[PDB]
RNA sequence: CCGAGGGUAGGGCCCGUGACUGGGGCGAAGUCGUAACAAGGUAGCUGUACCGGAAGGUGCGGCUGGAU
RNA sequence: UGGGAGAGGGUGGUGGAAUUCCCGGAGUAGCGGUGAAAUGCGCAGAUACCGGGAGGAACGCCGAUGGCGAAGGCAGCCACCUGGUCCACCCGUGACGCUGAGGCGCGAAAGCGUGGGGAGCAAACCGGAUUAGAUACCCGGGUAGUCCACGCCCUAAACG
RNA sequence: CGAUGUCGGCUCGUCGCAUCCUGGGGCUGAAGAAGGUCCCAAGGGUUGGGCUGUUCGCCCAUUAAAGCGGCACGCGAGCUG
RNA sequence: GAAUGCCGGCAUGAGUAACGAUAAAGAGGGUGAGAAUCCCUCUCGCCGUAAGCCCAAGGGUUCCUACGCAAUGGUCGUCAGCGUAGGGUUAGGCGGGACCUAAGGUGAAGCCGAAAGGCGUAGCCGAAGGGCAGCCGGUUAAUAUUCCGGCCCUUCCCGCAGGUGCGAUGGGGGGACGCUCUAGGCUAGGGGGACCGGAGCCAUGGACGAGCCCGGCCAGAAGCGCAGGGUGGGAGGUAGGCAAAUCCGCCUCCCAACAAGCUCUGCGUGGUGGGGAAGCCCGGGUGACAACCCCCCGAAGCCAGGGAGCCAAGAAAAGCCUCUAAGCACAACCUGCGGGAACCCGUACCGCAAACCGACACAGGUGGGCGGGUGCAAGAGCACUCAGGCGCGCGGGAGAACCCUCGCCAAGGAACUCUGCAAGUUGGCCCCGUAACUUCGGGAGAAGGGGUGCUCCCUGGGGUGAUGAGCCCCGGGGAGCCGCAGUGAACAGGCUCUGGCGACUGUUUACCAAAAACACAGCUCUCUGCGAACUCGUAAGAGGAGGUAUAGGGAGCGACGCUUGCCCGGUGCCGGAAGGUCAAGGGGAGGGGUGCAAGCCCCGAACCGAAGCCCCGGUGAACGGCGGCCGUAACUAUAACGGUCCUAAGGUAGCGAAAUUCCUUGUCGGGUAAGUUCCGACCUGCACGAAAAGCGUAACGACCGGAGCGCUGUCUCGGCGAGGGACCCGGUGAAAUUGAACUGGCCGUGAAGAUGCGGCCUACCCGUGGCAGGACGAAAAGACCCCGUGGAGCUUUACUGCAGCC
RNA sequence: GAGCUAGCCCUGGCCAGGGUGAAGCUGGGGUGAGACCCAGUGGAGGCCCGAACCGGUGGGGGAUGCAAACCCCUCGGAUGA
């Protein structure tokens, strides 16, 4: 539900916030934080592979557990439910009554107090895992492996899901957030639900400075730069592009398919995504 | 206003020291030909 | 002290007028088409939307003040 | 107090028919369409037929000259929440009534905002016909929209 | 071309005369007044403003008149820009 | 003898410019061969959120003392950061190391690369971060938390006593954290005192006073008090914390809970140890048995790991505590007490600067802390001042032009000019009051006004204290006084109307452009299913991201509002298992060479044979593009209408002489006395137009345009005045430039602009202050222009390669 | 060679004083319940004014400079990108 704010300043017109209405827990547990090495998109050589990037707030790293197959039979109580920076996302504390404490990303409409549990048997209810195969299908779907006992790999950001579609042999067929269909092997784990704060999407950063936040540095366009610098730099005044629109490195931008054309997981891709 | 030397003796000691020399075939390479120039200064002074 | 009024500054309402512009009414014999009245030759009207020299057309939903 | 009928409303489920698209099979010289055609589609294998799958929307028969609501309006089926209303008994209150400028709420369609959804249909738009013309009627396409949620709009041959 | 700084303005002038004014004339289709045209004449004079970077030009208000040209389209080791 | 030659020397410019902030000097005494310049005294001025004081860098003896003055010092020099010599820096507690980790770096394992080398988990290194024990005073010419004095403390070793399952690089707890706002109680610091101590003072008209002037504290172990921080206790279960675990985690039960207790800090007090002014007298002595007290103000510091709120969600590791494992329980560890032990490096001095970075004793640059008082609403602003530190290492005169910086100006008031450029005006606070428009915040300090000192009287509330007095803080009313004037000095908006552009705050061409440019939230297209795409790399490996389509890359557009039309023929991209073409390879009809021959060797057609290209489709917020001629209405004119050619389609809405309009100062209207600019219209748009977005838009802008009011030395049109220079004298003393010079005007001549040639004219020799017409003056081997089969950046459907991808 | 400058990473530090007064909260009003209104409290913000600090808008000076980018007056930001 986000939180809008009144014109008392340029950009309080249309910042919005998220409404951390569902946290409940607003200091993370400090056996599962991490620091996080901020790089500002430089590699080990020290040069910027991913542009504008840097500048972020600090952040701690929230160790996430994505196997749950860890712990089969074992039920957990959800203790908290927590902010987490690193991910849009929020985080789930699970207390398992092992005394083993974990975070799980946490889905929609879990509730703090309720158990969740993984495993085959696992009933199929929100927040609890399961290898694919045990999963009925329509069921919506989220934090999946891509390979067994690899991690979860798919359906994890803010509102995202995955829906089963039915079963072939060993795999089943999800849709996944893009729309593409999948098969996905059965022995993958998943977890009953959508992920939460769904909110996330329609939130407005409303200023500059807001990216800035979050380590996003200014991003500049071709069309501004020199020939030096850009398919699209340079010219007198300004410039439609001149050439078919291009990339900083010289590749087409505006429909090209970049997929690698052999690879070996398009036996399992039955449909590209959709809209 | 501000010029280009701001001396800094850690700095030069960890830029131009013996160490750093050693450590780099380009490095070795000018304390060879310094050596064979016969400079009394192998490595730029810095009282450390 | 108050004080006619004069001065300075800023408001409100009304009237007149203005390059140009909007449509309206009217005007014996202009130009274009033929929308409506017969099932008016696509029943018509309608609120709305979009479009088209023009009347109009078309979509959606409504009315019979529609014929056979 | 005790009963009844009902597409009255809200929520969540869920059932089959059909259209479209995808896949597999089988099969070949046309299909489609009209007043007649053409555009379109089809040997790169269409149409027609069979099995599988996805998805959206609308609910045939019952169905009526029917029923419900204040109106707009409401139709598969199930459950829950809820309104109105009628009848019987003649039990209670004792005129506590009628209307109602303002106010408030409701208000078909189309339209608007933010997400979502999108099979069919279809303003705009394109093409094919027709015609003197044809910014139409007819044909092949087709985007909004038609659908859901929340929030607006507040119109009507909102009529008996 | 081992550099002769380039438009306009400002400042400062100085010169020519094919004279804008003022002085002297002849002719007039010169009654007077006022003009026209030509001749002599460079002593002095030849305004303020609106517009534009402007030179120029148009306009306002005047004036005896609001001259036209040369001086590296006078003048940036004088200024402006 | 020339090469703007090279090296050196020495000239010219010239006794010229200058002598480095306009904070400022004068006199007496002394020293000395010599004194504006050194020392001392008195007087004057300057800084005082510094121009004072303390750290950290960097510098490296510059420190102190004696003896010196050749050079260095912009003059002088007896002086000095200079020369010579001697002296000077003292630590278990301050800083760093024998402690910890951060980025990063390095790197057993391992990975990769022709070589060189590149990576890389642990580990190691790495600090201004974590951790850890010293405060006050005295002393030296020069060091001091270091020496000394007083009072405190830490670790290591060994011993004694008491206690305990002791024991770790392993487990766990803790360490451990943001931004904004902020409570209570304190401290630093400060103000006042009619109280306490003090050498003295009475002046010049008055004052012997509840007078003036000076000072009225600092550190301190245990204990105690005040204020805070941290922390539940017990039991039972237990499968998790990669062995174990009595610890931690999870479950349950009992009791305690805005407490308390335990613990830990801060502040207060505290045995004790110190300090102690003015003034006077020669750094010292005295004052002095110095006194050392009360009230108020009060932190941004402390208690602290405090509290609240918010979203952008806020290091690690060790010290420490707890658990146990090998082990070992004659040990070991814990607590107390005692004795012993306690190393290496730095320490001088400068440190907003004459000692650091700028070639200089250079108006520049340099991080942290302290930074007093009064008044002005506050404050680190401003003026003046304390402590402290300076007068800026050339002076003395004069009182021209001219220049700079500054003050004023009659009448006028933008007439100045490209432009109100510049400079006026306005200016703080309190109160009254405030428009279109608007996105309801704003626009707003709109505009525009009134008030402002001092005195007396009456009075309201708060803080401290006690509920009072005193002190302190916010006020309210009445009556008066003075001046030209009361934010009386200093610091402190001119305003309004209307366009263009860009939403906005931001960013930029270090050193000629700050903008309309870039960025920006937001919108759309597109790629990407994760060992993602993409990027850097030969690779390994990284980034992406310990992210996962509500995510990440690329591209354009640029808040927001209302919108974004038609063309898919060409180019791009997407789809298309057919067909056409298509390399290596397959195939081998059929030939050829050689050999006696078996053979060996060579050429080789059909046909099979990928991507790409052809071909069929799709696709615009992909590259892009969006017509011509002729005719037509009952006045004229003009054409709703028509004809025909062409195209892939012929520009829609909106806007338009525009940041775009050539003709052009279009035309008309407004504004002006007058308007090439401006605003409003028209539309024959040379050559607008819809995300290289179209049209608007409140608010914003050191953007660019037009107007008005206010006010002015901008101007008519200049005048006067101030200081720093210019000028003169003493000291010190450059520079570019320079073929040599005994270097005049005119009219000619000349390679076409002559001091230098001809003919005239004019002219005694040599300077000083000034002005800039000439020496085609200086500077820079023209940056425009061309030329060179000269170079370099950049582009592409130029050529040819290469990476990359297929 | 990144001791200048550009970006990023780690760890520290700094931003006088004054002004405006969002959300929320409380109370009150309102209603069937609501929305909502008013008052108080509150202290938000690439908010406002203005030092330090960071800038470099206009003009003047300087131009063999104090200075190979400085000086004076004025001006921008100053809790934030
Ligand atoms: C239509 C125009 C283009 C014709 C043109 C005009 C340019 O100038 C002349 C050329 C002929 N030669 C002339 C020439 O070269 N002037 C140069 C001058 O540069 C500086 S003046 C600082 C100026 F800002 C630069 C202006 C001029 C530079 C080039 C020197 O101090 C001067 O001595 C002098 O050298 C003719
Ligand atoms: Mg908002
Ligand atoms: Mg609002
Ligand atoms: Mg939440
Ligand atoms: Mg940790
Ligand atoms: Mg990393
Ligand atoms: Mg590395
Ligand atoms: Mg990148
Ligand atoms: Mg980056
Ligand atoms: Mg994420
Ligand atoms: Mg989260
Ligand atoms: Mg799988
Ligand atoms: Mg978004
Ligand atoms: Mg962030
Ligand atoms: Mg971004
Ligand atoms: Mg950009
Ligand atoms: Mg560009
Ligand atoms: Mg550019
Ligand atoms: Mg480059
Ligand atoms: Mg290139
Ligand atoms: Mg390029
Ligand atoms: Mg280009
Ligand atoms: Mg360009
Ligand atoms: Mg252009
Ligand atoms: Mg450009
Ligand atoms: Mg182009
Ligand atoms: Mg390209
Ligand atoms: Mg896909
Ligand atoms: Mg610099
Ligand atoms: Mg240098
Ligand atoms: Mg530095
Ligand atoms: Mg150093
Ligand atoms: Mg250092
Ligand atoms: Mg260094
Ligand atoms: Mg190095
Ligand atoms: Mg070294
Ligand atoms: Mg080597
Ligand atoms: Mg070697
Ligand atoms: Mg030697
Ligand atoms: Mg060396
Ligand atoms: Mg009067
Ligand atoms: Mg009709
Ligand atoms: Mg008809
Ligand atoms: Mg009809
Ligand atoms: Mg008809
Ligand atoms: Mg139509
Ligand atoms: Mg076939
Ligand atoms: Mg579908
Ligand atoms: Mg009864
Ligand atoms: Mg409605
Ligand atoms: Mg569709
Ligand atoms: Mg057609
Ligand atoms: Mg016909
Ligand atoms: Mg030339
Ligand atoms: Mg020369
Ligand atoms: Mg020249
Ligand atoms: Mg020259
Ligand atoms: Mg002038
Ligand atoms: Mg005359
Ligand atoms: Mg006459
Ligand atoms: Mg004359
Ligand atoms: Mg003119
Ligand atoms: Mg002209
Ligand atoms: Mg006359
Ligand atoms: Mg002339
Ligand atoms: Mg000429
Ligand atoms: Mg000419
Ligand atoms: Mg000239
Ligand atoms: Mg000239
Ligand atoms: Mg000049
Ligand atoms: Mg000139
Ligand atoms: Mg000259
Ligand atoms: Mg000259
Ligand atoms: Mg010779
Ligand atoms: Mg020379
Ligand atoms: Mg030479
Ligand atoms: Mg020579
Ligand atoms: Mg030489
Ligand atoms: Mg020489
Ligand atoms: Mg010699
Ligand atoms: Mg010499
Ligand atoms: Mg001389
Ligand atoms: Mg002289
Ligand atoms: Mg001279
Ligand atoms: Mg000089
Ligand atoms: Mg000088
Ligand atoms: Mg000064
Ligand atoms: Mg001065
Ligand atoms: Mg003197
Ligand atoms: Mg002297
Ligand atoms: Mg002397
Ligand atoms: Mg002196
Ligand atoms: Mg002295
Ligand atoms: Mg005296
Ligand atoms: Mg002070
Ligand atoms: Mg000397
Ligand atoms: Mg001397
Ligand atoms: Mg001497
Ligand atoms: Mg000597
Ligand atoms: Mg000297
Ligand atoms: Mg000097
Ligand atoms: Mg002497
Ligand atoms: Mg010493
Ligand atoms: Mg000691
Ligand atoms: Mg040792
Ligand atoms: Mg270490
Ligand atoms: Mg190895
Ligand atoms: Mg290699
Ligand atoms: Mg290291
Ligand atoms: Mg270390
Ligand atoms: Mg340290
Ligand atoms: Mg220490
Ligand atoms: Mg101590
Ligand atoms: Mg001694
Ligand atoms: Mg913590
Ligand atoms: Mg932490
Ligand atoms: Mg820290
Ligand atoms: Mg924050
Ligand atoms: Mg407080
Ligand atoms: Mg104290
Ligand atoms: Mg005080
Ligand atoms: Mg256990
Ligand atoms: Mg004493
Ligand atoms: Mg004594
Ligand atoms: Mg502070
Ligand atoms: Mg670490
Ligand atoms: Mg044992
Ligand atoms: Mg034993
Ligand atoms: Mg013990
Ligand atoms: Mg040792
Ligand atoms: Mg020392
Ligand atoms: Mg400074
Ligand atoms: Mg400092
Ligand atoms: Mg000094
Ligand atoms: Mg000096
Ligand atoms: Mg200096
Ligand atoms: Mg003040
Ligand atoms: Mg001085
Ligand atoms: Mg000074
Ligand atoms: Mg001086
Ligand atoms: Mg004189
Ligand atoms: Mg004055
Ligand atoms: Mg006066
Ligand atoms: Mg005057
Ligand atoms: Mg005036
Ligand atoms: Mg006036
Ligand atoms: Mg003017
Ligand atoms: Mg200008
Ligand atoms: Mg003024
Ligand atoms: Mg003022
Ligand atoms: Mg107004
Ligand atoms: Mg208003
Ligand atoms: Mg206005
Ligand atoms: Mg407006
Ligand atoms: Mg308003
Ligand atoms: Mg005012
Ligand atoms: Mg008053
Ligand atoms: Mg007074
Ligand atoms: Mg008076
Ligand atoms: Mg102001
Ligand atoms: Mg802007
Ligand atoms: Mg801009
Ligand atoms: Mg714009
Ligand atoms: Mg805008
Ligand atoms: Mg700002
Ligand atoms: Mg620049
Ligand atoms: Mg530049
Ligand atoms: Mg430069
Ligand atoms: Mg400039
Ligand atoms: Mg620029
Ligand atoms: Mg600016
Ligand atoms: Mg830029
Ligand atoms: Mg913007
Ligand atoms: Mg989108
Ligand atoms: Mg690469
Ligand atoms: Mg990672
Ligand atoms: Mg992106
Ligand atoms: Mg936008
Ligand atoms: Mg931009
Ligand atoms: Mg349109
Ligand atoms: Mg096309
Ligand atoms: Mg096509
Ligand atoms: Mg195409
Ligand atoms: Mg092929
Ligand atoms: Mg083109
Ligand atoms: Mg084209
Ligand atoms: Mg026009
Ligand atoms: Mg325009
Ligand atoms: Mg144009
Ligand atoms: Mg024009
Ligand atoms: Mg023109
Ligand atoms: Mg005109
Ligand atoms: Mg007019
Ligand atoms: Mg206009
Ligand atoms: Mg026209
Ligand atoms: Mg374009
Ligand atoms: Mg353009
Ligand atoms: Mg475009
Ligand atoms: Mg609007
Ligand atoms: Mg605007
Ligand atoms: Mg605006
Ligand atoms: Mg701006
Ligand atoms: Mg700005
Ligand atoms: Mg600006
Ligand atoms: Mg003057
Ligand atoms: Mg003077
Ligand atoms: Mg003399
Ligand atoms: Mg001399
Ligand atoms: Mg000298
Ligand atoms: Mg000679
Ligand atoms: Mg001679
Ligand atoms: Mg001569
Ligand atoms: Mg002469
Ligand atoms: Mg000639
Ligand atoms: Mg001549
Ligand atoms: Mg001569
Ligand atoms: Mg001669
Ligand atoms: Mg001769
Ligand atoms: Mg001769
Ligand atoms: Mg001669
Ligand atoms: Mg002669
Ligand atoms: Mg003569
Ligand atoms: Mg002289
Ligand atoms: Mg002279
Ligand atoms: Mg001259
Ligand atoms: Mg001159
Ligand atoms: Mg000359
Ligand atoms: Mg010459
Ligand atoms: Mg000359
Ligand atoms: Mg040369
Ligand atoms: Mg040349
Ligand atoms: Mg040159
Ligand atoms: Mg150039
Ligand atoms: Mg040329
Ligand atoms: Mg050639
Ligand atoms: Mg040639
Ligand atoms: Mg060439
Ligand atoms: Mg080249
Ligand atoms: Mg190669
Ligand atoms: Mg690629
Ligand atoms: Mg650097
Ligand atoms: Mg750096
Ligand atoms: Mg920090
Ligand atoms: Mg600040
Ligand atoms: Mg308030
Ligand atoms: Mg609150
Ligand atoms: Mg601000
Ligand atoms: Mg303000
Ligand atoms: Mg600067
Ligand atoms: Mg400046
Ligand atoms: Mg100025
Ligand atoms: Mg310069
Ligand atoms: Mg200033
Ligand atoms: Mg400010
Ligand atoms: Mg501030």
């Amino acid at each position: 539900a986000v939180k809008k704010f009144k014109p008392y300043t340029p950009s309080r017109r249309f910042m919005t916030v998220a409404d951390f209405s569902e946290i409940t827990k607003t200091e993370p547990e400090k056996s599962l934080v991490k620091p996080l090495k901020k790089t500002g998109g430089r590699n080990n050589q020290g040069r910027i592979t991913v542009r504008f990037r840097g500048g972020g707030h600090k952040r701690l790293y929230r160790i996430i557990d994505f196997k749950r197959w860890d712990k089969v039979g074992i039920p957990a109580k959800v203790a908290a439910i927590e902010y987490d920076p690193n991910r849009s996302a929020r985080i789930a504390l699970l207390h398992y009554v092992d005394g083993e404490k974990r975070y799980i990303i946490a889905p929609d409409g879990l509730q703090v107090g309720q158990q969740v549990v993984a495993g085959p048997d696992a009933p199929i209810q929100v927040g609890n895992a399961l290898p694919l195969r045990f999963i009925p299908v329509g069921t919506v779907v989220h934090a999946v492996e891509l390979e067994p006992k690899k991690g979860a790999k798919l359906a994890r950001a803010a509102g995202t899901s995955a829906q089963i579609q039915g079963r072939e042999g060993d795999y089943v067929i999800l849709r996944l957030p893009s729309g593409e269909l999948r098969k996905v092997h059965g022995e993958c784990y998943a977890t009953v639900g959508a992920v939460g704060n769904a909110d996330h999407k329609n939130i407005v950063l409303g200023k500059a400075g807001r990216s800035r936040w979050l380590g996003r540095r200014p991003h500049v366009r071709g069309a501004a730069m020199n020939p030096v610098d850009h398919p699209h730099g340079g010219g007198e005044g300004r410039a439609p592009r001149g050439r078919p629109p291009a990339s900083p490195w010289g590749w087409q931008t505006k429909g090209l398919k970049t997929r690698k054309r052999r690879k070996p997981s398009s036996r399992f891709i039955i449909a590209r995504r959709k809209k | 206003m501000k010029r280009t030397w701001q001396p800094n003796r850690r700095k030069r000691a960890k830029t131009h020291g013996f160490r750093a020399r050693m450590r780099t075939p380009g490095g070795r390479k000018v304390l060879k030909r310094r050596r064979q120039k016969g400079r009394w200064r192998l490595t730029p002074a810095v009282r450390k």
